[PDB]
């Protein structure tokens, strides 16, 4: 279950075309308030192509719902993202995730 | 970047730039004595 709440407005018409890389900035944190990753800390825009299973399926679906130049807070159901066993030492098992993604560029 | 608008008490609200409470950077909405919101969501008692 993904809930794409809009942190800020972004051009509604633009939407991620299928089979295209999406340049994003994301700051993922746990439900209780612990922050585990921040793309801004890496100082590089994370790149991923839609239609592949490289990223979490919930994250890809939320990015598909997202629009260019628009930031949103979206929550990923633990069953979707690392349900049975989480990423070792990063996400505990059966724990929900919260993201904050900006779709700066699509090229 | 952080920007809150709201009101506060004269005694309970004591911002000390530093650790504060929770994750740090406590603003007007973080203090339970004070009341304020930032854009989409309101802030009371350091919870959104």
């Amino acid at each position: 279950g993904v809930e794409i709440e809009t942190i800020s407005p972004g051009d509604g018409r633009t939407f991620p075309k299928k089979g295209q890389t999406c340049v994003v900035h994301y700051t993922g944190m746990l439900q209780n308030g612990k922050k585990f990753d921040s793309s801004r800390d890496r100082n590089k825009p994370f790149k991923f192509r839609i239609g592949k299973q490289e990223v979490i399926k919930g994250f890809e679906e939320g990015a598909a719902q997202m629009s260019l130049g628009q930031r949103a807070k979206l929550t990923c159901t633990p069953d979707v993202a690392y349900g049975a066993t989480g990423h070792p030492g990063v996400i505990p098992p059966n724990a929900t995730l919260i993201f904050d993604v900006e779709l700066l560029n699509l090229e | 970047t952080h920007l809150r608008v709201g009101w506060a008490l004269t005694e309970g609200y004591s911002p000390y730039p530093g650790g504060g409470e929770g994750w740090g950077g406590n603003g007007v909405g973080d203090d339970l004595y004070s009341y304020g919101f930032d854009g989409l969501h309101l802030w009371t008692g350091h919870v959104a």
